[PDB]
């Protein structure tokens, strides 16, 4: 104070100004929701996106509340670069469209979409960066599943399966072959839910989940924990 | 023809990364040494500036 | 036994009092010196966190520290029988430490309350999200009404002297109302009813939601009513005395203070529990949870 | 970037007045805003400050309690509000613009101010030389002294070297007593040491000719010297 | 068929003969003849400033030429321009994406260059004549995400990409003057030459490449690490370069003779380097590990001489003065230092 000239006074006048819009700045920024967006391809993920309206984003509200979701579909980069990127993200959305086990992807006609879409969710449930982090799976396209079912059982990608190929016990099978992937069971949570590509819930499902993990977060700051 | 062309170039490459200059080891260590020692007076971080010269003084 | 301060009083000064009192109190000292002492060494050194509910039990913790260090002279007070041979200035300090680190202990005890009624019934919440350079201002601005509501008992010539030796005390049978009972009333009946309805709604709302699935969502549970259990037994006695004697003091007057001779061995155990409280908290609070 | 300014005229000895700068432009709100008031051939002497936030204010000695200065920040525009105006202060104002950081240059632009006239310790700068005849062609040199050593302890030398044209506004020339403004020849130099400096010219032009004026920033007030012209 | 059995043969023997006329230059090793030389001592340095204001994790800094000020890049979306000496804050940038890897400092001292994760590169001016910094340039056509940028000069500028290609740019021009193509993994870093000549590059298949400004031609290709390049840069001298891998290894590359020099790792590390960056005299290197910590070797030795232990989560950027003066780091608890 004594030793600074009236010149270094206003640089110090300054400084303090770019810190205090710095710090109004940046808790703005807590009170928005992040979430990431994963799939296989044409596995609804588009879809899913029409229906909740380089790296691509997206932002909607919700009775009072904001939410950002972060599209990395087109990176085709080396994902293990780049995916601490997300690490403090609140929730993750893996959509993946059940009705597309018998139709092969152009890749292979023996291994189906179904073992890919297995690949990546299992690839993905057990990284290290997400041990503390809820996914929320969709499953997409659900009335046609039935018409491509009722031609052939599940024995063509599900052979050790056994039921009468009606809808209910298909698909309740295909839930649990993805729910049972997780290896946490502790530390992280797993939301199912079967949906068409038109819908009037998907956006209540993904508040829900939030809110729970919000209010655990919120027990765990206590130390009531 | 593509195959063997792709191929062409990376043989391309290869020749022409085998049409260079080869010094020795030993050369560019004394060089790198040399260049060290000469240099020993102006680096603050080696040679512990005395604090009355100094604009980082607490 | 009647004697006479500035007002018309009846203490009892007698027996029993010698012989259980002292030994009681030895152990709650070294227990909650030692309990509050740890958890004091832990939120100094060895907690980086620091966020608005971890400074909002630190407090907790410096404000029932205190009222342990103030035992020791109690119990040489106990042990010679109503007899205070250190003087005018600690007839002070120690009247003045009680009365206040016992008010600061249920002050940061109820904030610890209404700080989880919002994490959970209403989270999303701004007041999740105060910053803990706006948390203590008032966690400063809270010892302030406790210091000046117990500064009125520092301006009196208070070790009362007469035919018994030297009692340094301002609970005593008497006929005047002293406000500075009201101020026990209060101070336990409306915590309580605070921490009951956080509890309650607390428990209510983390089921309806169908949370109460998950093994440890219900440890939680338990915590939250292990607390609010430990809050009658340390203090409900000793109230319950005080209306007695109030009662008493009603029916009848002070004429023939032999009616209270039992009541007055009551009290002077009753408020043993409330000591309590102060060496189990480091526990129910700090390390079991 | 632009800062036209207005609210001149003649007063009453006893009365108010309010002078008003509209900044176009720039980051206005960016910038700490001076006045500096200079008299009818006289020197200048400065008037005030106002910084970036509205934080620092500051008068000059004679104006203390009687003069007001104000800023606006979502539509840029400043004033000063004058009550009691003695006879002399009778003058014109310019409204100068300036920021603040390590490497800034302030003093950089100047604006044009306005014409009031009224019904009729400190550092001290001195510029003993009134008039340098000389024809173009060659050195010129005008020297400024200062009542102390200017050099502050951090290492700068708040000296400022600037000119005014005949007949219209001045702009900086030298800041800090040895650096040189975006926008001027290499024409131009300053040198000195302790207390004593000289600005420099070594060839001369037509444009060259003016009158040339030496300021400190090392503490309030700011004081000025003499005006030394220049003639063909 | 026969054709591409026969290239594909070709190309094999002509890698074998590359490598064997590597090997066949080489006579003695750094160290027989360094091991001489007397070792500096303890390198005690403390945290003479702290400089703090991001609210997330650092990524990137830059020196700047004087040796006096520096600029930051965070993920809270903002770029900074700092004062070392007196802590104070000249300049705050927002960004438009919020994903950056990458930020560098004009030579000169008038602009600043940005990006990451967006497949873009921006340009900044910084002294403007409107007392705002405000955006230049938008350098796009890269398919990947860019991992480093440099300077050249005033104009012309170096990046290089996740989708394995660097890439010479003109910013006036606002186009791709020249495409350096050849590495198979992401390329995540570059270094440019004291004169701006040559330029060394790093990836992820663990090797490295020198290219020509001029010729825009990989000139040497340089391997020996397990696994991914994380970050590089020159010696001063111009004559070497210093590689930091994502197998707990740093590694040292002649130009002249393009062999291995020296490998700094000690088992105590397992984890990978996010930064190299070398002393005014080349005497000392600096590595930031994601041991939480940054190490101080001896350049010349292959020894440990210092540790800059004052940090709580990854070691990201690290960056020497032009005259020696100070270091800094940043890291992911988003705190800069400056020891000295
Ligand atoms: C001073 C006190 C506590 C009674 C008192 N306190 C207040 C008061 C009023 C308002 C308020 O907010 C807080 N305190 N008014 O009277 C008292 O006689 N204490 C005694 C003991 C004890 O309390 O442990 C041990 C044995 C000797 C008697």
């Amino acid at each position: 104070g004594c030793t600074l000239s009236a010149e270094d006074k206003a640089a110090v006048e300054r400084s303090k100004m770019i810190d205090r819009n710095l710090r109004e700045d940046g808790e703005k920024a807590a009170r928005e929701v992040k979430l990431l967006l994963l799939g296989a391809g044409e596995s609804g993920k588009n879809t899913i996106v029409k229906q909740m309206k380089g790296i691509v984003e997206t932002h909607f509200t919700f009775k009072d509340l904001h939410f950002k979701m972060f599209d990395v579909g087109a990176q085709r980069s080396e994902r293990k670069k780049w995916i601490h990127c997300f690490e403090g993200v609140t929730a993750i959305i893996f959509c993946v469209a059940l009705s597309d086990y018998d139709l092969v992807l152009a890749e292979d006609e023996e291994m189906n979409r179904m073992h890919a879409s297995m690949k990546l969710f299992d690839s993905i449930c057990n990284n290290k960066w997400f041990t503390d982090t809820s996914i929320i799976l969709f499953l997409n396209k659900k009335d046609l599943f039935e018409e491509k079912i009722k031609k052939s059982p599940l024995t063509i990608c599900y052979p050790e399966y056994a039921g009468s190929n009606t809808y209910e016990e298909a698909a309740a099978y295909i839930q649990c072959q993805f729910e049972d992937l997780n290896k946490r069971k502790d530390t992280k949570e797993i939301y199912t839910h079967f949906t068409c590509s038109t819908d009037t819930k998907n956006v209540q499902f993904v508040f829900d989940a939030v809110t729970d993990v919000i209010i655990k977060n919120n027990l765990k700051d206590c130390g009531l924990f | 023809t593509a195959s063997i062309a792709q191929a062409r170039k990376l043989v391309e490459q290869l020749k022409m990364e085998a049409n260079i200059d080869r010094i020795k080891v030993s050369k560019a260590a004394a060089d790198l040494m040399a260049y060290c020692e000469a240099h020993a007076k102006e680096d603050p971080l080696l040679t512990p500036v005395p604090a009355s010269e100094n604009p980082f003084r607490e | 036994f009647l004697e006479i301060d500035k007002k018309n009083c009846c203490v009892f000064r007698d027996d029993f009092i010698v012989k259980v009192l002292p030994p009681v109190l030895g152990l709650e000292f070294i227990f909650g010196l030692l309990g509050n002492g740890l958890a004091l060494w832990i939120f100094c050194f060895h907690l980086k966190s620091w966020k608005s509910s971890r400074i909002f039990l630190f407090n907790l913790a410096v404000a029932d520290f205190l009222l342990i260090i103030c035992l020791p002279f109690l119990m040489d007070n106990y042990v010679r029988r109503w007899d205070w041979k250190f003087g005018d200035i600690p007839c002070r300090l120690m009247l003045f430490m009680l009365a206040m680190n016992r008010q600061g202990s249920i002050i940061f005890l109820t904030v610890v309350a209404v700080d989880r009624y919002f994490r959970v019934v209403h989270p999303h919440h701004a007041l999740n999200k105060i910053s803990n350079r706006t948390a203590a201002i008032i966690s400063c601005l809270l010892w302030g009404i406790t210091i000046g509501l117990t500064v009125h008992l520092l301006k009196k010539k208070m070790p009362i002297q007469n035919g018994g030796a030297n009692l340094c005390s301002s609970f005593s049978i008497c006929h005047t109302f002293q406000w500075h009972e009201a101020m026990f009333l209060l101070e336990f009946f409306l915590p309580l009813g605070i921490i009951l309805f956080c509890s309650a709604r607390i428990i209510w709302s983390l089921r309806q939601r169908q949370m109460d699935r998950h093994a440890k969502i219900k440890r939680a549970i338990t915590f939250i009513m292990v607390v609010a259990i430990v809050f009658v037994i340390c203090f409900l006695p000793s109230v319950v005395v005080r209306i007695r004697i109030f009662w008493l003091l009603h029916t009848s007057g002070t004429q023939n203070c032999e009616v209270y001779r039992s009541v007055d061995l009551a009290f002077f155990i009753t408020l043993s529990f409330t000591y309590m409280n102060s060496m189990l908290d480091p526990v129910v609070y700090y390390f079991s949870s | 970037v632009q800062l036209v300014e207005s609210g001149g005229g003649l007063v009453q000895p006893g009365g108010s007045r309010k002078l008003s700068c509209s900044a176009s432009g720039f980051a206005f709100s960016s910038f700490g805003m001076h006045w500096v008031r200079q008299a009818p051939e006289k020197g200048l002497e400065w008037v005030a400050y106002i910084s970036s936030g509205s934080g620092t204010i500051y008068y000059a000695d004679t104006v203390k309690g009687r003069f007001t200065i104000s800023r606006d920040d979502p539509k840029n525009t400043l004033f000063l509000q004058m009550t009691s105006l003695r006879s002399e202060d009778t003058a014109m104002y310019y409204c100068v613009r300036s920021i603040y950081y390590y490497g800034s240059s302030p003093f950089d632009f100047w604006g044009q101010g306005t014409t009031l006239t009224v019904s009729s310790s400190d550092i001290v700068m001195t510029q003993a030389t009134s008039s340098v005849p000389v024809t173009p062609g060659e050195s010129v040199s005008i020297s400024c002294r200062s009542s102390k050593s200017l050099l502050h302890s951090n290492g700068n030398t708040y000296l400022y070297w600037f000119l005014q044209r005949p007949g219209q506004s001045p702009q900086l020339l030298i800041y800090r007593m040895s650096n040189l403004a975006s926008g001027v020849p290499d024409r131009f130099s300053g040198s000195g040491s302790g207390t004593a400096f000289t600005l420099t010219i070594s060839r001369l032009e037509a444009e060259d000719v003016g009158v040339y004026y030496c300021m400190q920033h090392l503490e309030y007030p700011l004081t000025f010297g003499a005006g030394t012209k220049l003639e063909l | 068929g026969s054709e591409l059995d026969q290239l594909r043969q070709e190309a094999e023997q002509l890698k074998n003969q590359i490598r064997d006329a590597r090997k066949a230059c080489a006579d003695a090793t750094l160290s027989q003849i360094t091991n001489n030389i007397d070792p500096v001592g303890r390198i005690q340095m403390r945290t003479r400033r702290t400089l703090r204001g991001h609210l997330a994790k650092i990524y990137a800094m830059h020196w700047g030429t004087d040796s006096r000020l520096l600029v930051s890049a965070s993920q809270d979306g903002k770029l900074i321009i700092w004062d070392s000496y007196t802590t104070n804050k000249v300049h705050a940038i927002p960004l438009r994406s919020s994903w950056v890897m990458t930020c560098a400092y004009a030579p000169s001292g008038n602009y600043v260059a940005c990006g990451g994760l967006d497949n873009i590169c921006s340009i900044y001016n910084l002294k403007t004549r409107e007392g705002n910094v405000r955006v230049s340039r938008e350098l796009a056509g890269h398919t990947g995400y860019l991992s480093c940028c440099r300077f050249l000069d005033d104009n012309q500028i170096v990046t290089s990409s996740g989708d394995t290609t660097c890439a010479l740019w003109d910013i006036e021009t606002g186009q791709q003057t020249t495409t350096f193509t050849g590495h198979t993994g992401d390329v995540m870093s570059l270094s440019l030459a004291p004169d701006t000549r040559l330029f060394v590059s790093g990836a992820c298949d663990a090797s490295a490449k020198l290219w020509d400004v001029r010729e825009g031609m990989c000139r040497q290709t340089f391997t020996g690490h397990e696994s991914d390049i994380n970050a590089i840069c020159f010696f001063p001298n111009g004559n070497a370069f210093a590689t930091g891998s994502d197998d707990a290894t740093c590694r040292l590359f002649d130009l002249r003779a393009d062999q291995e020099l020296m490998t700094y790792s000690h088992d105590n590390i397992i984890c990978g380097i996010t930064s190299v960056s070398f002393s005014k005299s080349g005497r000392l290197l600096l590595a930031g590990y994601d041991d939480f910590n940054c190490n101080v070797w001896d350049a010349l030795k292959a020894d440990r001489a210092g540790v800059l232990a004052g940090h709580d989560n990854r070691v990201s950027c690290l960056g020497v003065t032009d005259d020696g003066m100070a270091v800094a780091t940043g890291s992911w608890d988003s705190f800069l230092k400056i020891w000295n």
